[PDB]
């Protein structure tokens, strides 16, 4: 009868954050010290955190101190685990577990566990953009630009010709692709009669990954 | 269960103008009404509560009045810093409801977009992906629609877009739409078109290209 | 200066779950009713949930009733929002917001907000695999035996089943545990060792079933 | 902050055997010790607590003993369902420590893997990605080392492995390693190799191919 179930597992990039929750059935958490435990890919279990009745004591594994917070919600029977500054070695299956026995004592084993929720921390905490030309080709007025694609996290900055070119420039809000990476475009309108004479170069900077990219946009 | 109706949805005006935003409640809420200002990508900011009390730090050109079902936010002497979205809110002890919001923008004459379409660069194609971009440049007002067609079949679920904030100099907007396909699908088809609908046009505009050309 | 900061936003699949937290600086949450509000793509704000002092009352927007839960932690000053059975129209920026004023009353406006965290629910709950042959060649042939297989890549979620020649070929088959890529999609391989003498005479086809997307693929794996 | 050391890490046995897993604590923990069984993909199960108390429902073939620093879990008459991982645990009021776990597996003779390599398919390559697959077939024991080398340069951070569970028929394991590169990266190199080290192999086996054949 007594059950627990964890929610919130997912894929996160190094340095990112993820919050897990745990619900129960057929008992109240109020009288129980609640625990988080994880099974790392090697196969061993690691105790992660504990929160006592009334939240009087919250205790953490050294490996997660300063980065994880456990909370409890007695009125609705939930326990939470916040994970920040996450690292590759946080990759594991996370279980919610209660200390319990037919009669509660000052020190009981983990008698009930949830099925677990999978947490994965991918190693790269950033990724620099790929830049592609948007090549020109309405007369008199031409439009060209750069497509800044597949980067993370925000922001990028875009200048044109190291900044000498500011008029007619539009740098668009980035969009978040289904891939979880960002993409944006920067475009400029110029005299249809400067393409091939005037050089056009978009200057992309992605501070988070110390990446700088200059790209010549030519006709065709 | 109190429905809050804000009007108008967009209010176009000029610096120096006095403007009025109305908020209506489906039933009496006495003076439990607040107004918030929000700029793009920023958190809402509380301006007025209890219908007419200004928060500390809120300039005196902002005022609010009303009780029961009809409320008004007034801005006397619009400044540049004031172009933003305004949200009214009924607040109760343990719940709240918001109006749809009112975007206050700079008024100018209608302007049709200039439209451009860009095929994928050969480089990107080589890596397995094909992004086609459609640019709608310097149009007004902000509402515009883009429909992608591939060999004349309307697309869906495979495009995203973003719109610039109102231009500082000509008060126009621009929009960028990206249609994304695998290299495989892209090579299955010949005609890629972006069709743009906007009040500045007498009818929808299409820009297209044939793959390979 | 009072501050609030949301944590936990990201990309979620329809039907999925996501939990947000909210932490504060320069005040204690205990005396304050705390709220969650979201700005939807259309630009309007939507009240989502509120939790009173002492957690005495929790209230929810009808649109989320039954799927969201709000919780508070007065001792360390956190507020939580659990989001389950997520829908595309849950897509929005989520803000944590404090109900308050210079001096508290039974009914104050939202006087301090977090910067917001972006939550995006994709319409697709599922994605079907690409299947590529692991063709037998001189590099996977030795003596009396040849190995061949299929690489089943970029699908979501688990599981996929793999059969060879519709179940006729079972001896020697190994279908490996799927692995999760940094892209958030799974991939796995199924391989089988067969007599080298049979390539060119026996046809080999992997039957891939991704039930979650109800997708089936039959892939003929041939030399070279 | 107690260190718990199980022994052995892998325990190879046959059905009907009587086997003993040891758990040592780096300092005395009286009898505050529990044993858990866990099967792949499933939740840990409490078997024994306070060093020697059997949880109701647990078959009498499981038996725990010990105190202070040394503890044993004994299974008398090992049955097929007992093949699993076992974890000892020091539990205190507000924290716990686990051992590294002991996986109990079926005993068999050492068996070298057969190694096969698979270049990326032309179809995938065209789509912009190169997966190179190294297969280790039917080996024992489970411990094997696989290293990728691209033009003699050892690779790190760009491969993933998957190991099968013990085979129902020959009690062997099989393993797959996938090296993943962008089409562009993949095309910058010539020789791709996987080097396999294993206790049953007299020396390492290296399988290789040249990109392009
Ligand atoms: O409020 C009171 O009733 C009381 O006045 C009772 C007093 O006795 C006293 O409680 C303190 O001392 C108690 C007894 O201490 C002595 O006898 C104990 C044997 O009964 C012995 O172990 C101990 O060393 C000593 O010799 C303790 O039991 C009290 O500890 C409980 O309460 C505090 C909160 O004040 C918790 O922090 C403790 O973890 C513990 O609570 C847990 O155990 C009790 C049962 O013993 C449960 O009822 C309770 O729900 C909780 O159980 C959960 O947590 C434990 C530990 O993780 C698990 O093993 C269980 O499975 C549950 O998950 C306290 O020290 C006074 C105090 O002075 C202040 O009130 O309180
Ligand atoms: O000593 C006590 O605590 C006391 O004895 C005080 C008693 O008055 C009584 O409290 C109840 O009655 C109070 C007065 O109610 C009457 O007058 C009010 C006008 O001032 C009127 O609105 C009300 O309808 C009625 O006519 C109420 O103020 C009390 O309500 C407060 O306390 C209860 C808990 O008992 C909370 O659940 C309420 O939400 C409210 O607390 C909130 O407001 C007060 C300020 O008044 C804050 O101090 C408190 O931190 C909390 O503030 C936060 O939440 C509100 C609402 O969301 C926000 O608006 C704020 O910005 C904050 O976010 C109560 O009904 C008795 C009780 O009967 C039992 O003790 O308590």
């Amino acid at each position: 009868e007594v059950q627990l179930v964890e929610s919130g597992g997912g894929l996160v990039k190094a340095g990112g954050s993820l919050i897990l929750s745990c619900g129960v059935s057929n008992f109240r958490i109020s009288a129980h010290t609640m625990n988080w435990v994880r099974r790392v890919p090697g196969g061993g279990l690691e105790w992660v955190a504990s929160i006592s009745t009334s939240s009087t004591y919250r205790d953490y594994a050294d490996a997660v101190k300063g980065r994880f917070t456990v909370s409890r919600d007695d009125l609705e029977d939930f326990v939470y685990l916040q994970m920040h500054k996450m690292r590759v070695e946080d990759t594991a299956i996370y279980y919610c577990a209660r200390k319990g026995s037919d009669r509660l004592s000052d020190n009981d084993p983990f008698d009930a566990w949830g099925p677990g929720t999978v947490v994965t921390v991918s190693p790269a905490s950033t990724k620099g953009p790929s830049v592609f030309p948007l090549a020109p080709s309405s007369g008199g007025t031409a439009a060209l630009g750069c497509l800044v694609k597949d980067y993370f996290p925000e922001p990028v900055t875009v200048s044109w010709n190291s900044g000498a070119l500011t008029s007619g420039v539009h740098t668009f809000p980035a969009v978040l692709q289904s891939s979880g990476l960002y993409s944006l475009s920067s475009v400029v309108t110029v005299p249809s009669s400067s393409l091939g004479t005037q050089t056009y170069i978009c200057n992309v900077n992605h501070k988070p990954s110390n990446t700088k990219v200059d790209k010549k946009v030519e006709p065709k | 269960a109190v429905v809050m109706t804000q009007s108008p949805s967009t209010l176009s005006a000029s610096v120096g103008d006095t403007i009025t935003i109305t908020c209506r409640a489906s039933q009496s809420i006495e003076t439990w009404l607040a107004w918030y200002q929000q700029k793009p990508g920023k958190a809402p900011k509380l301006l007025i509560y209890k219908a007419s009390t200004l928060k500390t730090g809120v300039p005196s050109r902002f005022s609010g009045s009303g009780s029961g079902t009809e409320f008004t936010l007034t801005i006397s002497g619009l400044q540049f810093d004031d172009f933003a979205t305004y949200h009214c809110q009924h607040y109760a002890g343990y719940s709240a409801t918001f109006g749809q919001g009112t975007r206050v923008e700079i008024k100018r004459t209608v302007a049709a977009p200039s439209v451009f379409i860009f095929p994928p660069s050969d480089e990107q194609l080589k890596s397995g992906t094909a992004s086609v971009v459609c640019l709608l440049n310097n149009f007004y007002p902000r509402e515009a629609k883009v429909q992608w067609k591939v060999d004349n079949a309307l697309q869906s679920g495979n495009s995203q877009e973003s719109v610039t904030e109102q231009d500082s100099k000509d008060s126009t907007y621009s929009l960028s739409s990206t249609l994304t396909l695998s290299k495989a699908d892209y090579e299955k088809h010949k005609v890629y078109a972006c069709e743009v609908t906007h009040q500045g046009l007498s009818s929808p505009v299409t820009k297209s290209f044939n793959r390979g050309e």
